[PDB]
């Protein structure tokens, strides 16, 4: 920024676009460090009722599998899971 | 003189004078444990080997209750496990934080049941 | 007993193979090292070959033959197409170990191996 | 019309319904040589048939295709070739058949 | 033929210490291993620009029948 | 509802049932121990001996269109004697969904290929045989891919360990690069962590 008028009017010839505008480097245009000291929150578990684990165990909900067609233990075609719903195009630039 | 239980449905065949805590070995499924130890007496104090009882409402303590023929009992159902959630808040309200000057840091078993039961 | 084959039915099957990959490791070896220049003498070469087969020779199962066989083909591969090279190959002969003392005194006065 | 389809190896087909009644008539002519007690015959029969009501009961490709609602009509004519292909296949292999040799028992259980 | 045979067998490393004679049995007379054969075969094939399948190869334990072979 | 655990649906497990229902029926051979998972996932154990059966099948049949073969993999566990177990892990597009095969095996006991269908297992096939042991027909090139040119075992398996059997160093008396026999500066500690109590009283297994 420090540069000259005539400098910028230059390179934004060359390019095409603006730069002052959209520079890279950084002048002040971030959050001053030094921050100040936060206060959190928590999560809706640190309360003090109607918190017992056992409704909200987790990794204990978990069963083993379903076995079907063991080796010892009219209808219709089906498939694994229904089909993809083709997609559409887009509304801002579909056109490359 | 062979006694019958029905251990969440499943069945089983123990003596007389027999422990709801040794049944459930017999079948495997360990109970809880803090003033059990195979080779003493028996107390009460702990009061972490508590259990279900289908048919009779009250919870009793495995290491002293002779099994009754019929008993249908259980194990990890919800009072149970929330009998032995407020037991450990009660245990560990005053055990200090010595966890790790605590020479039996990752052997004991009160850490253990706390992280799982 | 009974069981399902691999490649072949017997012994001799699997021995009429062995031969075939002895020729191949025998008609190749100069290439070897004249191509990677090398040191050591074709003779040497060979009985490196030969002592490498006879290491095997208590096998009776024409399915572990038949592994055996496959490994070294895929290592005849390797070497013939150039992919090994003077180190990959010297790697067999032990050129910086001594040989492990079987004397039972010598293992006594060097460690603790019965 | 169109101009192509939006894929890579493939081809704008100005023959279509024709290819189609070819091929599933044919399997279906091959699935003559197949038991029936058979469950490869005994659905790919009827999702054939379906097929074939549909290319019969709409002309155009263009709806034809959201119709099926499966890929585009020449994906559609691969996966037809493609089945045709695994009944020979099937024919010679003999599936529908029991069970060739149960194995151990702790074999599937896990853990372990 | 025989006596090209016989210079290649007295030129072999661990072979001819006192006979190479032309009827001998090769795992039998001379108490040899099939390794060694296969070794023999090949030095006859690379001296005679022959190809030989390891099955007639390990039929010929006999050089009278080697040198058969290598007139066939 | 509560935050902290994923919703347990039911079109998944009653959908992917009925898919194994099917493909059952269909292939009363080749077939045994199909199984749905409880997070929506679908497993069908069958024997070597229908490999290629059921992936043509899966590929060709419109209702399964199981084209893309994501992963193909090993597991071992020695404790049976068909110890491998191999897995294809294979996904469709149309019908969006996912699906895993497996199938055992044992060192001694080759397996079917499936080049001539998906052609990207023609590598990890080579994988598995450099790493594990087991070994595949009618494989045009099969060789050590990731391993040394010289290297000898089997390392992925549980008992050739960690460390390996041989180190490397140069050695200025010969100038090559050589290898010897593992004599490492710190010992690999092994921590035991399993810890007794039991915690998942549903998995368990009575005597
Ligand atoms: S490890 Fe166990 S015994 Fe030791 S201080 Fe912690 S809770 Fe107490
Ligand atoms: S184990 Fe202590 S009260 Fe029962």
């Amino acid at each position: 920024a420090s540069a000259t008028r005539v400098i910028q009017k230059l390179r934004n010839w060359a390019s095409g676009q603006d730069l002052q505008a959209k520079l890279q480097l950084r002048y002040q245009e971030i959050a001053k460090r030094t921050q100040p000291p936060p206060k959190l929150p928590v999560g809706p578990s640190h309360k003090l009722s109607n918190n017992y684990y056992c409704t909200r165990d987790g990794r204990r909900e978990v069963v083993p599998p379903s076995i079907i067609m063991s080796s010892q233990k009219e209808k219709k075609a089906v498939t694994p899971a229904p089909p993809m719903k083709r997609w559409e195009l887009s509304k801002d630039q579909p056109y490359l | 003189n062979l006694i019958e239980v029905f251990v969440d449905g499943q069945s089983v065949m123990v003596e007389p004078g027999t422990t709801v805590l040794q049944a459930c070995e017999k079948v495997g499924m360990q109970i809880p444990r803090f003033c059990y130890h195979e080779r003493l007496s028996v107390a009460g104090n702990c009061r972490m080997c508590l259990v279900e009882i289908e048919k009779a409402p009250k919870v009793v303590a495995a290491c002293a209750m002779p099994v009754m023929k019929g008993w249908n009992i259980l194990t990890n159902s919800e009072k149970s496990k929330k009998a032995r959630e407020g037991v450990m808040e009660f245990l560990l309200a005053n055990h200090p934080l010595d966890c790790p000057i605590c020479d039996q840091g990752g052997e004991c078993d009160l850490q253990d049941q706390s992280m799982m039961f | 007993t009974s069981v399902k084959p691999i490649f072949s039915r017997d012994l001799n099957e699997a021995k009429r193979r062995v031969r075939e990959l002895y020729r191949a490791w025998y008609r190749e070896v100069p290439n070897t090292v004249h191509l990677m220049q090398l040191d050591i003498t074709v003779k040497q070469g060979r009985d490196k070959v030969r002592e490498m087969f006879m290491k095997n020779a208590h096998v009776t199962d024409p399915r572990v033959v038949d592994l055996l066989v496959i490994k070294g083909k895929m290592e005849l591969q390797e070497t013939i197409k150039v992919w090994k090279q003077r180190t990959h190959v010297m790697r067999f002969f032990h050129e910086t170990e001594t040989p492990r003392p079987k004397d039972f005194l010598s293992k006594f006065y060097m460690g603790h191996d019965p | 019309l169109k101009k192509t389809t939006g894929l890579v190896g493939l081809a704008v087909c100005d023959t279509p319904h024709e290819r189609l009644t070819i091929l599933y008539t044919k399997t279906l002519d091959i699935l003559k040589h197949f038991p029936k007690h058979a469950a490869y015959r005994k659905y790919t029969e009827q999702i054939t048939n379906e097929k074939l009501d549909m290319v019969k009961a709409e002309p155009d490709v263009k709806k034809l295709e959201a119709l099926l609602q499966g890929g585009e009509v020449e994906e559609v004519i691969l996966q037809a070739e493609k089945e045709l292909s695994l009944a020979r296949k099937m024919l010679k292999w003999k599936p529908w058949e029991p069970l060739v040799e149960e194995p151990p028992a702790n074999q599937w259980k896990w853990p372990i | 033929i025989k006596d090209r045979v016989l210079y290649v067998l007295k030129l072999y490393d661990k072979i001819d210490p006192e006979k190479l004679s032309v009827n001998s049995h090769f795992m039998k007379d001379l108490g040899l291993d099939s390794l060694d054969q296969v070794e023999i075969i090949m030095a006859m094939e690379d001296e005679f620009g022959f190809e030989i399948p390891d099955i007639d190869a390990e039929k010929l334990m006999c050089p009278q029948e080697i040198v058969d072979y290598i007139a066939d | 509802k509560r935050p902290t655990v994923r919703p347990r649906s039911d079109v998944t497990h009653k959908q992917l049932s009925a898919f194994g229902e099917y493909v059952a029926e269909i292939l009363p051979k080749y077939v045994q121990q199909v199984q749905v998972s409880c997070l929506d996932e679908l497993e069908i154990c069958i024997h070597p001996d229908g490999v290629i059966p059921t992936l043509t099948f899966l590929r060709d049949h419109t209702n399964a269109q199981f084209k893309s073969l994501a992963d193909l993999t090993a597991v071992d566990v020695p404790t049976r004697q068909n110890r491998f177990e191999i897995v294809y892990n294979l996904l469709s597009l149309r019908f969006n969904s996912r699906i895993r095969v497996k199938t055992y095996a044992d060192e001694l006991t080759p397996i079917d290929s499936i080049v001539s269908v998906h052609i990207a297992a023609n590598w990890y096939e080579r994988e598995v045989w450099d790493m594990f042991g087991v070994f595949f027909f009618n494989h045009p090139d099969l060789r050590r891919i990731l391993t040394d040119y010289g290297f000898e075992g089997h390392p992925f398996r549980k008992d050739f360990p960690l460390t390996g059997y041989v180190e490397l160093r140069y050695d200025d008396e010969v100038k090559r690069v050589v290898a010897e026999p593992v004599e490492l500066a710190q010992e690999f500690r092994k921590f035991d962590l399993n810890s007794p109590w039991e915690a998942f009283p549903a998995y368990r297994q009575p005597p």
